[PDB]
């Protein structure tokens, strides 16, 4: 047992013909605080793999050791290490998932909600949950705590299925995914306007899109609300 | 305080054909009110002509199998590639599962297959081991929805033969695949317009003397 | 559940139910509450399933060992404590069951001893246990006598069991049987207690209030 | 319980979903959430059922008794104030939360009530369990100005989202519409994408199955 | 809790209830009758909280006796169990409620067949062909279902009862002293005060 | 904690072409112990029909308070008691007592005398209406008679028919609800005439 | 939960945010915090949602009735008004609410009714959600009254960082301008304050 | 609790024991002796905790007869009860507690005189003329308080305790079913069986 | 409770009060809070105080023990020292601690080490009781590095507003200055702060 201090809020991903996407905005809060305004929830392992985090960033930091400190564990003996014999997503979280397990059944969590992505040797995608609970599952579309209940929605009237990926273009997955992102930020405590996107393309690679801005809002409607019934002038 | 513990809905089901078996079980995966992911198998082949699969609590279910599999791979590396018959792979399990007595696997599980003569046999599992050899079960949220069903269909309860007054049942008849698989859907379909966490798709494992099939069919996205 | 076992002239009998059940709804009508530990003994089942289905098949190797050790038939006394000293070893753990373990030995002749999950252990010759054991002791209290013809005794025991059924929502399904000698136990099969039930109204005449 | 409104340039829609939960059973797959308070003015309401509906009730019952004593019309704002000012007198003890809209001879309105007393106001409100998803739909497809077509068109398919992504709701769509001259109407069912897919197997049974022990002819009148 | 039982035979009603009484240890009185006679052919046999009980039962008893002077006609047992559970199901509402179950037995003389009627606390009636409240119907109930016949003679059922008795005194935990039986027929009620020499 | 759950019971109806149906258990007991087997749950008031589900006293007290109401309303008004109309009492007659409800669970269903449209609902205890075309159920398993109506009820079926559908569904989800059971009655209401029916069953 | 009133040269100004949040989630981030009373008294309700609705109602009520027969009512005479129904339920209640008016007289007056129903008459008052961050900026950037568009600033930037550091308050600015002239409706949009 | 007496007199001791044993509702046997004979002339009755009671006597049994033939000579009341209480001492501070009560009755044969020691859970040991543990002793100890002397015969402590007993009937709520009563003394120990015929 | 630690041009500098309280009571209001762990490596203690002050002990132990061998460690190398320590017994332990140290290389470095184990290198760290009004002022009147006495007013004034709206920090300031020159020790007496 434990209580999480600071937070990350949600972390929105999914897939599509070629490879795919995983955003989560840059706020560490410290309950109803903001102690913290950047802040990386997003660690790339290797270059076919990112992992985005959300829960206790106490927590999170440990997991980047664990990895850093896996991957420098892999090269140890073994020259094929940046080509044939090296991390692919599937194992990272294979790992990652065996610990959150054995931690909850030894009665000691990490608070943390957690999405794995890339693409495979081979060239297929990939996409898999797993959180304190040691629990798992992949799926078209993918979001931690706050972004499954807001986001995963949008996220499922470009892909509401399997059937659908194949035809799923590069662009129309970003826009779309960014118009996930400015809904975040207009009805959720929780979260940030300065965040980090990356793209893993079994094409183009990995492109860690870091620190942007959420552009174009519709405020202006606001100066003609006034009162909350009768209140008129 | 830290609750180590959850549902994810889900509902499986276990018919003992004359000379088959089935376990059938949705794809469906929640979290209080939310969706998880449209498609998630529950039900796997582990060799030797067995299928499995465990509902209630993923997590600990999943590692159930997972921790089977590899006691079922070896029990091949200690006698020769024995076969497990299915009935002791069930008293395998009962010791896997009581070995988390104080500490449970959260989990109502199911294997399916046939036995040292070629019968179809199911068994459903306590969370912490006891083990019943049944014809017939289903488990999971739906459970109380289907179960009264089948006992009707396919034991004919309380169906008698007509003009014999009320002193004649009505006799069991063994029936064909198809015709148990046309009753697991009408199951499952019927379940699904009654019951929120259960929906999406049906991923059906037929056991047979020569392997396992796999037909799916696809449920509401209610 | 409800489930007993009682000694007489001519050995043991053995009667359980059959119903396991979830808060309201039943989960199952097809329970084995009765573990052939061994060839030559029985063990009931009240308390919790996997406590009493485990340790019991545990104790049933148990006795395979003792015996091949003496070249001897292990004795009821002594298979009874051993359940028992093992349940001791987890007062407070949180096991849970009630249960008869019936032998009859060279020696010893018929013998029950009724066992819990808090180290009681009991000689007897009468034991009911469960949800049921109210009525159950009911019937067998009046009619039960130590000469009892062997199909009587199977009687007897049917009928106990079936009245705690009607009543007792929580018990019923059908009666498993088994009867106990010297040289080992027999199964007398399976009994629906809906048909059942009917046929005793008739020949027997008892459960006037009833309907139909 | 999934619902919302948007006014558009000459009038005001209200949308809900069609199905009634109860714990994870479904209760009635075709229930009305939207209430008639008077001709022009209209509610959809969440929450606990039975208070919804009874409190529309009493206040319809009202506001009609005033208006005709008044000789004039009613406007939104006294059903609202009415509504709040009781359902507040009770602090929470009724939940029932709902998107009050009609149009008075002054124009269009729509307003957005808790359980407390708490009552907003914006172009577009959403209340319910889905309140998220059909709320995430309409902040990034709504613009000032929308036509009967275009606001239509968004409502029905925010009350979409819910029913799809989240699990509390389900089934048809119900509709109302209120133009700032012309009349109102209420489209029950305005869709219908969640239909039963026809069942596998027949099963009416026999005549006669059923063992009967007496029978007889009841009486009924004088 | 205490003991109440009741049976319904061929033309006639018995009631048993057990004599003790306790204040958490020791046991005061151990001969006393938990019965009140509504009218000349109604009966009522009674177990619950201790002051809720006895008061209770005089209260119905009043009312009775009052219209039944007042009418100079007498109420029919159906009738009767009808009120009585009137007033418990009101009760069981109230500021405080009466924590009190019941038996009544009746001898309805226009059908000239008697009649008997459970009631719990909570306003829960039903007639039957015999009854106990509390843990007493687990113990008996079996033994009942079983020899029981609607036409059995007022002794036949006093043998039954009996029976019951002698079991109840053999498994069940509490000492409760015995019990004092009553019939109630065509020429209304006696005691059988026999029970203790038999 | 439930007072529901308490004594036990169920209740089911059904809308044939023409007609309907509504069938119950019989029995009643105190959680474990079974008391009675001549508990019926269904009534009516002329030609209206109800089935109550939920804690004995309480339903008792209802059958009571209807036929009062019923029996004052024919009076004044000359004639019975619609259908509609009734529900929409019984309804309100719920919430009267929204703060210390009554732990039942209605059921209603008839035939109009002047449309001559067969009619079914059901209500939570306090007075919320669902209005059906097809089934309705009430009572201690009313998860295993989802599982029995949404697989056996067809649109329309013929009275005779309707008698045996119903009758299969109430008896067997009775079987996997421990706390209902003990005989079961079926009504069959048609225009004019009614037949009632108690069927045979398991009596554990 | 972000407002607050401060008093200058030409009378006073009260504004406040538009997020209201149920749990970690916004209800509706578009609220008019700030509420009228009479013409020239108004108040910006903080804590509760539907208390402090209600209060005001009442409030305006009795304000509104007060003058058909007593005159035009003070700035005082109104929070008295509130300091009895704050006090008398202050078991049920769950307000911050600042109120403000102006009179030719006596300028315009700032008086804080905090939970349990302490009264106030400051410079200026601050509360809600997010008033905890500018207990620095407020006391030590504050001069003795300014200028109309002098003020304005202050709003502006005690309003800014309390978006800054406090989710639970959020959303645009609003500002109502009671003077001599009468009173004027503002509205600062977003990416305006952040640059700052 | 259960009933447990002792009574030391003239040349002997009395050890009185009830004989049923209950689960909750049902009474399963009712001819059980709370008794175990440690040595030819050292007895003990008890009564406690369903499990903690007959492990522990039997573990205390097992340690004596051990010494016994060890030596070969036998161990005194005094010493017995010495170590009963050492055990149990430890026991109170243990992981898990055996919650259990006893009384040791013996004839120490080189004093030529019968002793008497009543012990609870506790480790609380003491030398009595008589005793009972729980609520045995309110319903009796002023009869022994009264009637006893240090001289009585065997047959005088009978008729006393028989006397206790029928009080012990008499007000108290639970039923005991009998009693099973045992004498110890210079020739051993033997069982007063006929109190059943008594 | 109320400390921090700014970096700038010639390192960086930390302060905090002396108050200290137990309850509504001052245990000693003339605290030691900030504290040396190495010769350029010092910290300032937040929240607990048996807790923070054995931490420390601990530290200083690893620290003064890494130099005999491994030569003289970084302020990056000593942060991680404490990351351990407040990890590992996150359920035992109550500490905000700020860490700072400089090195001629990589000038002064800040790093906070707040409550759960969670560390950060920022330009400057403000933890303490009394840290919830200066979330204003700070970032707002922050320039990017600034002069030695240039910046000892940042600490000034920010500490002066936190004694004045939180009364569970308070008493003197103390300042550890830590620079090429060396440690200049600092202390500012109250009749300063206040006429500010
Ligand atoms: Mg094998
Ligand atoms: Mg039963
Ligand atoms: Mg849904
Ligand atoms: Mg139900
Ligand atoms: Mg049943
Ligand atoms: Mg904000
Ligand atoms: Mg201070």
């Amino acid at each position: 047992t434990q209580q999480p201090i600071v937070t990350g809020t949600s972390v929105i991903s999914m897939k599509y013909d070629n490879g795919v996407i995983i955003a989560a905005d840059n706020l560490g809060s410290y309950g109803s605080l903001l102690r913290f305004n950047g802040v990386e929830r997003l660690i790339p392992v290797g270059d076919n793999t990112v992992v985005g985090i959300s829960g206790d960033i106490s927590d999170m930091q440990h997991i980047e050791r664990l990895l850093k400190d896996l991957v420098t564990e892999n090269a140890y003996d073994n020259p094929l290490a940046d080509a044939e014999e090296a991390l692919e997503p599937s194992y990272i979280f294979e790992y990652l998932a065996t610990v959150m397990y054995q931690r909850r059944s030894k009665m000691n969590p990490l608070w943390n909600a957690i999405i794995v992505a890339g693409v495979q040797s081979n060239g297929d995608q990939f996409l898999r949950y797993v959180n304190l609970l040691g629990v798992t599952y992949s799926s078209p579309t993918l979001a931690t705590g706050f972004g499954a209940h807001m986001a995963n929605p949008l996220l499922r009237k470009v892909v509401d299925r399997e059937s659908d990926i194949p035809k799923t273009t590069v662009q129309v997955a970003e826009e779309a995914i960014v118009n996930a992102m400015r809904v975040l930020y207009y009805r959720d405590a929780r979260s940030s306007r300065n965040f980090s996107l990356a793209i893993i393309d079994k094409n183009t690679g990995l492109t860690f899109k870091k620190n942007l801005q959420v552009e174009n809002m519709k405020w202006d409607f606001a100066k003609d609300i006034k009162g909350y019934g009768t209140q008129k002038i | 305080q830290f609750n180590p513990y959850g549902d994810n809905g889900g509902t499986i089901l276990g018919i003992a054909g004359e000379d088959f078996a089935v376990l059938a079980g949705d794809t469906r995966n929640i979290t209080d009110y939310s969706i998880n992911s449209r498609y998630e198998p529950k039900v796997f082949d582990c060799g030797d002509n067995i299928v499995m699969s465990a509902n209630g609590f993923a997590a600990d279910g999943d590692a159930l199998v997972k921790r089977f599999k590899n006691s079922v791979k070896w029990y091949h590396f200690d006698h020769n590639d024995k076969k497990l018959s299915i009935n002791s792979a069930a008293r395998n399990i009962q010791h896997l599962l009581y070995g988390k007595r104080f500490f449970p696997y959260y989990v109502h599980t199911i294997i399916a297959g046939l036995d040292e003569d070629g019968k179809g046999a199911v068994y459903s599992f306590d969370p912490v081991g006891s083990y019943e050899r049944e014809q017939c079960r289903a488990g999971g949220a739906a459970a109380s929805l289907i179960m009264p069903f089948l006992d009707n269909q396919v034991n004919f309860k309380n169906q008698y033969e007509p003009g014999t007054n009320g002193k004649v049942k009505k006799p069991l008849k063994y029936l064909s695949v198809e015709e148990v698989i046309k009753l697991v859907r009408d199951s499952f379909t019927s379940a699904t317009e009654r019951h929120i966490q259960v929906g999406d798709g049906l991923e059906i494992l037929i056991v047979t003397k020569d392997g396992v099939r796999k037909e799916f069919y696809e449920l509401k996205r209610d | 559940t409800t489930t007993l076992a009682f000694r007489f002239q001519g050995g043991i009998i053995v009667a359980v139910d059959s119903r396991a059940t979830a808060g309201n709804w039943v989960a199952s009508q097809t329970v084995k509450r009765v573990i052939e530990i061994n060839p030559f003994l029985l063990g009931t089942m009240a308390g919790g399933a996997a406590d009493c289905q485990f340790w019991e098949t545990w104790l049933g190797s148990q006795c395979r060992l003792h015996e091949l050790r003496e070249k001897e038939r292990i004795s009821v006394a002594a298979a009874s404590k051993i359940l028992s000293n093992l349940v001791y070893q987890y007062k407070g753990a949180g096991l849970s069951m009630g249960t008869m373990i019936c032998g009859y030995t060279r020696k010893e002749g018929p013998t029950i001893y009724y066992v819990d999950s808090d180290g009681t252990r009991l000689k007897g010759d009468i034991f009911c246990v469960g949800s049921g054991q109210t009525f159950a002791y009911g019937v067998l209290d009046s009619n039960y006598k130590w000469d009892l013809s062997v199909e009587d005794a199977l009687y007897l025991g049917k009928r106990s069991i079936l009245a705690a059924a009607h009543r007792d929502a929580y018990s019923g399904g059908s009666v498993n049987l088994y009867h106990v000698t010297e040289d080992g136990w027999i199964y007398h099969g399976n009994h629906d207690v809906g048909e059942l039930f009917w046929k005793v109204k008739e020949e027997e005449g008892s459960f006037n209030n009833v309907i139909g | 319980t999934t619902i919302v409104g948007v006014k558009f340039n000459n009038g005001v829609v209200i949308a809900a979903d069609t199905r009634s939960t109860q714990g994870p059973i479904v209760a009635d797959k075709n229930c009305a959430k939207l209430h008639r308070i008077s001709p022009k003015i209209w509610c959809a309401g969440a929450g606990t059922a039975a208070d919804t509906e009874a409190v529309t009730q009493l206040i319809g019952s009202n506001i009609e008794l005033h208006s005709l004593y008044t000789s004039r019309e009613p406007r939104v704002v006294s059903a609202l104030q009415m509504l709040k000012q009781h359902l507040f007198k009770y602090q929470g003890h009724i939940g029932a939360y709902l998107i009050v809209a009609g149009v008075d001879p002054t124009g269009s309105h729509l307003f957005s009530i808790h359980a407390h007393g708490s009552t907003d106001v914006g172009y577009y409100l959403s209340l319910g369990s889905g309140s998220l998803a059909a709320m995430a739909v309409l902040e990034s497809h709504w613009k000032q100005d929308l036509t009967k077509e275009e606001a239509i068109k968004l409502a029905s398919d925010a009350i979409q989202a819910g029913i799809w992504n989240d699990l509390g709701s389900g089934s048809n769509v119900d509709v109302c519409v209120m133009e700032i001259g012309k009349d109102a109407e209420y489209l029950r069912n305005y869709l219908t994408p969640n239909v039963r897919e026809e069942k596998q197997k027949s099963y009416k049974f026999p005549r006669g199955t059923t063992a009967v022990l007496k029978e007889s002819i009841v009486n009924i009148c004088d | 809790m205490d003991i109440i039982l009741g049976i319904r035979v061929q033309d006639s009603v018995i009631l048993a209830s057990s004599k003790a009484v306790t204040r958490g240890i020791s046991v005061l009185k151990d001969s006393d009758d938990k019965t009140r006679q509504l009218s000349p052919h109604t009966l009522m046999s009674f177990a619950g909280e201790a002051g809720d009980t006895v008061q209770f039962a005089e209260y119905i008893q009043a009312n009775i006796q009052l219209y039944s002077i007042r009418e100079d006609y007498e109420l029919s047992p159906q009738a009767v169990s009808s009120f009585v559970r009137q007033e418990l199901a009101k009760s069981i509402r109230s500021r405080r409620p009466y924590q009190v179950n019941v038996l009544i037995g009746g001898y309805d003389k226009k059908k000239n067949k008697p009649e008997l009627y459970q009631i719990d606390y909570l306003g829960t009636k039903v007639e039957l062909p015999y009854g106990a409240h509390g843990y007493s119907g687990f113990y008996t109930f079996s033994l009942l279902d079983h020899h029981y016949r609607p036409d059995m003679t007022t002794e036949e059922g006093l043998d039954l009862l009996k029976l019951c008795v002698q079991e109840l005194e053999k498994r069940m935990p509490m000492d409760f002293k015995g019990v004092i039986v009553k019939i109630v027929d065509k020429d209304g009620i006696r005691q059988v005060d026999d029970f203790q020499a038999q | 904690s439930d007072p529901s759950s308490i004594n036990g019971g169920i209740v089911v109806a059904m809308t044939g072409k023409d007609c309907v149906a509504i069938a119950c258990d019989l029995r009643l007991g105190s959680q474990s112990l079974g008391v009675s087997n001549k508990f019926e749950k269904i009534f009516h008031y002329g030609h209206v029909f109800l089935g109550i589900t939920g804690l004995a006293t309480d339903v008792t007290t209802l059958n009571e308070m209807f036929r009062y109401k019923t029996n004052l309303y024919k009076l004044k008004e000359e004639r019975a008691i619609e259908p509609e109309t009734f529900t929409q009492l019984v309804s309100s007659s719920l919430y009267e007592r929204r703060f210390g409800p009554y732990f039942v669970g209605p059921v209603v269903a008839g035939i109009n005398s002047k449309s001559g449209k067969p009619f079914i609902a059901g209500f939570d205890l306090i007075g919320c209406i669902d209005e059906a075309k097809d089934f309705i159920v009430s009572g201690t398993a009313s998860d295993q008679l989802f599982g029995m109506c949404e697989s056996l009820y067809e649109p329309n079926l013929e009275p005779e028919d309707l008698f045996e559908t119903i009758s299969q569904a109430l008896l067997n989800a009775a079987d996997r609800d421990a706390l209902s059971g003990w005989g079961a009655v079926v009504y069959i209401i048609k225009k004019d005439e009614v037949v009632k029916r108690y069927l045979k069953m398991r009596q554990d | 939960t972000s407002i607050m009133a401060v008093t200058f040269k030409d009378g006073v100004i009260l504004g406040a945010d538009s997020r209201t949040t149920t749990g970690a989630y916004i209800a509706n981030r578009v609220t008019d915090k700030l509420t009228r009373v009479h013409d020239k008294i108004w108040c910006c309700r903080s804590g509760s949602a539907a208390d402090t609705q209600a209060i005001a109602d009442i409030v305006q009520y009795h304000l509104e009735l007060y003058t058909s027969q007593y005159g035009t009512p003070s700035t005082e005479t109104a929070a008295s008004v509130f300091k009895e129904l704050c006090y008398e339920n202050k078991d049920n209640l769950t307000a911050g609410i600042i109120v403000a008016g102006y009179d030719d007289k006596n300028k315009g007056e700032v008086y804080t009714i905090p939970l349990g129903g302490s009264v106030h008459k400051l410079p200026y008052a601050i509360a809600g959600s997010g008033s905890t961050f500018i207990y620095g900026y407020c006391d030590k950037n504050f001069r003795e009254n300014m200028s109309k568009e002098e003020t304005v600033d202050f709003i502006k930037h005690s309003l800014s960082q309390a978006i800054k550091w406090d989710g639970s308050s959020g959303g645009v600015i609003r500002m109502v301008v009671l003077t001599a002239a009468g009173v004027e409706r503002l509205i600062f949009y977003p990416d305006e304050y952040e640059q700052l």
